[PDB]
């Protein structure tokens, strides 16, 4: 089965700039390579089919090319509506295969997150559960490592993360990590900490509290 | 109007089966293949298979072959996809897409999928309708740095969605309402945060407004 | 073959106009039987894999 | 086709081994009827165009 | 021995028909196509058609289709070509050639014609068998002299010429025959001799026309 | 249908030299192009089949190549037996087609012909016909112009030429031109002449006789 490799995974540019997206096929697929756009909350949309052929309803700024196993999508000048995810897709053979996608995001300066920790509420503790929340506020780029350390023990499999879409005003991201324990487990320990690693930080930032204080 | 109209969102228990429909209108049904493509949360696209509106015969991805059935109904111009032995990994948006127009001439040159359905969210959970518990998010100490963060933890609700506003919609600057996460329990959880100046914490009031229409839950929580 | 070549089939072609016919059985990448006729003008056309109709053209071609 | 492709024919092939079959009628460049079978291994083989047995292998491919 | 043996030379009047045979020996008769290729005097090659010795099916050039028949006989390993409504333009050497070996595997990659027959000369003419008239060619000074003999108005081809019963070969030029408007052939054979030899030495040209059973010895 | 064009019509080379023969197809014929040799008095012989494949009994010096509609036959080093006529032939489609042929001749120095004229014999004159023969002996190259003049009147269409094959010993050609008249026509004139034009002659050579002598 064909493997379609898209590069880069993330393309960070400014509106008005030209965008070049790449797709490499593991073996030949003739010219049966097509391009799709997907916006958050919407169905994919066909932009270019059969390597370079035009699609009804699609603006002129989109064009494609590709020789052999190498294919390219070009957006001559990025409009605000073009910051989305783009997939290449082959149908030369079944099963049909799509690339992993390329996210086209708004470029901005590296910004370290403002980190905040929240202990569980007494109201939640009375219910028999403890959620500890770590907030990484308005940072750039999206890549960030959040680690939960309970009395110096690294936590795994007891937390979930959620990230916002890129902010419309300042082009930053925000992330929350929630650690969930039983009241019994929570009361066995004192120090609760989230350690944050990000490009905008020279060394990892740690926010913590001691249970009961 | 040229469209592919899919059936509504589905909630299913693990081990059960789901049948999703895709109704075509405004075009020649017999001239386009119908594909089924899924997208798991935060992931790419995955082709499940396709069906011919002419022969009623389907081609499947080997990955799904053992628990998928695609069928068509020419009288209604509708295609169906049935997925069985449902598991957490099947929680996804399921899309139908047409590929054509093709005639009675065979080809080795193909069109892309030029028209997609709106998608059908399929959630694989054992939960029943349940309103959320709303907890405050506040720092351990009311101290020091010029900026403070407050929030609301909207925990253990089912199904989606929940809407959150601050001060009846008056507070929008510095607000971040995170997409919900589906927990191991099969229930959702989200948080909504706001960044405020530290000088405000004694003078200004901050209330988060939580609405969960499926359980008819309304909560106003001052933090 | 890596996928199905025939989508839509036709009927209404006189055997006098058919040069050759290919009967393709179900394969690993195509779950449908396909019948491709090459016409005397050179055009390739998908036919309904209706066994009686294709067997009439087949006997008329061998005789 | 622009000339006759089949010189000799064979009769001994199980339909289970045939992937596809081409029936070529007499044409402007070939005064012969030709039957070419593509085997499951990929080999192309000329078959005896006797109408009953060709229709037996054809019907079995043309259905099941 | 691997060979294609064709039938002998033929003389036919315009409007008549000719049947040429080609006998195969030493190889598998049914495994090779048999083509019929003709070559008009001083010209290139022209394909007339072929016949499968296996099926007996013949394929013809559209140019000849209306008046040609190719058939085969398995019992004798022989193929035949019959050409009818004969005209002057049909005068040529007719060849048979095999193309193969082919099996029950179809191909779009082909062999050439690796074995040809000796050819059969077919002469079409209103003219009838006629022996030649042999005339001397003699000058009316220089150290070298030329003499020869003119072999005129014979039919059909060929004619052989030698000088002094084959003893004289140096300086001899026997020209290919020309076909005259009369439908009869003509050729000349010349020899260059030293002037000292004229009247000292004898020069005789030996002319042989086997179709009319003519043998002439002409002293020049 | 297919038209095969061979070039040059004549190739003049020395034994031991390399020979390159060309064949151009009007349309595509895949690689189903074959090479043949023909010697005077013999049937054609296959040298190379399927563009470049070797033939049983054929010497190593013969090789072929060809991309698309252009094909080539190479003789690496010419042997005395290689000076013959060569044909290309296609069998991709029926009718099979051959090229017009290429003659490969021995190259040699320019040699002017020795010209001789022969009046008709009395024996022929008694029959009622008169053949006048002009002989051009051992010349090179083959191109030569012979013009018959009867009492200064240029003759056309009443003569036939015949040329020998290239001589095995000295590589020259010989040519005879025969002028045929009726005895009645022949007796109406006095001066019979053949005017020869050839590369080895600085000016045209004229040989003649008066019907009186």
């Amino acid at each position: 089965e064909i493997v379609l490799t898209q590069s880069p995974a993330t393309l960070s540019l400014s509106p008005g700039e030209r965008a070049t997206l790449s797709c490499r096929a593991s073996q030949s697929i003739s010219n049966n390579l097509h391009w799709y756009q997907q916006k958050p909350g919407q169905a994919p949309r066909l932009l270019i089919y059969y390597t370079s052929r035009s699609v009804s309803g699609i603006p002129a700024r989109f064009s494609g090319s590709g020789s052999g196993t190498d294919f390219t999508l070009t957006i001559s000048s990025l409009e605000p509506e073009d910051f989305a995810v783009y997939y290449c897709g082959q149908n030369n053979e079944w099963p049909e295969v799509f690339g992993g996608g390329t996210k086209v995001e708004i470029k901005r300066t590296v910004a370290a997150p403002s980190v905040f920790i929240f202990p569980p509420s007494d109201e939640q503790l009375k219910s028999g559960t403890a959620s500890v929340v770590c907030l990484l506020n308005n940072f750039y780029p999206r890549e960030a490592k959040v680690q939960w350390k309970v009395d110096n023990a690294l936590q795994s499999g007891n937390s979930q993360e959620s990230v916002t879409e890129q902010d419309s005003k300042d082009s930053t991201y925000s992330l929350s990590s929630t650690l969930t324990l039983s009241k019994a487990d929570y009361e066995k320990h004192k120090v609760y900490a989230c350690e944050v690693t990000h490009q905008g930080l020279s060394s990892p930032v740690t926010k913590s509290f001691n249970r009961g204080e | 109007q040229v469209q592919l109209v899919q059936s509504g969102a589905e909630v299913k228990k693990p081990g059960a089966s789901v049948k999703v429909s895709c109704k075509a209108s405004g075009y020649e049904f017999t001239s386009y293949w119908i594909h089924w493509v899924r997208q798991a949360p935060g992931q790419g696209l995955e082709w499940m298979g396709n069906i011919s509106p002419n022969s009623g015969s389907a081609n499947y991805n080997e990955k799904f072959k053992s628990r998928v059935t695609m069928t068509r109904d020419t009288s209604t111009s509708t295609v169906y996809m049935e997925l069985s032995s449902l598991r957490s990994e099947d929680t996804a948006v399921y899309y139908c897409a047409r590929e054509g127009p093709y005639s009675y001439y065979p080809s080795r040159e193909y069109y892309g999928s030029d028209l997609w359905g709106q998608g059908t969210l399929v959630t694989v959970s054992s939960a029943s309708t349940k309103g959320p518990s709303v907890f405050p998010l506040a720092p351990c100490s009311r101290s020091s740095e010029s900026t403070a963060a407050l929030g609301c933890l909207v925990k253990d609700y089912f199904p989606e969605p929940v809407t959150v506003s601050w001060n009846s919609g008056a507070l929008t600057s510095g607000v971040h309402t995170f997409p919900a996460v589906l927990q191991s329990s099969g229930l959702y959880s989200l948080s909504s945060v706001v960044t405020v100046p530290s000088s405000s914490l004694g003078t200004k009031t901050y209330t988060c407004n939580v609405d969960h229409k499926p359980s008819n839950t309304k909560v106003d929580k001052r933090v | 073959e890596l996928r199905c070549l025939c989508m839509k089939t036709t009927s209404g072609i006189h055997p006098k106009n058919i040069q050759s016919l290919e009967v393709i059985g179900k394969g690993i990448h195509c779950n449908q039987v396909e019948v491709i006729a090459t016409l005397k003008d050179g055009r390739k056309i998908c036919l309904d894999p209706d066994a009686p109709r294709i067997k009439k053209i087949v006997q008329k071609k061998l005789a």
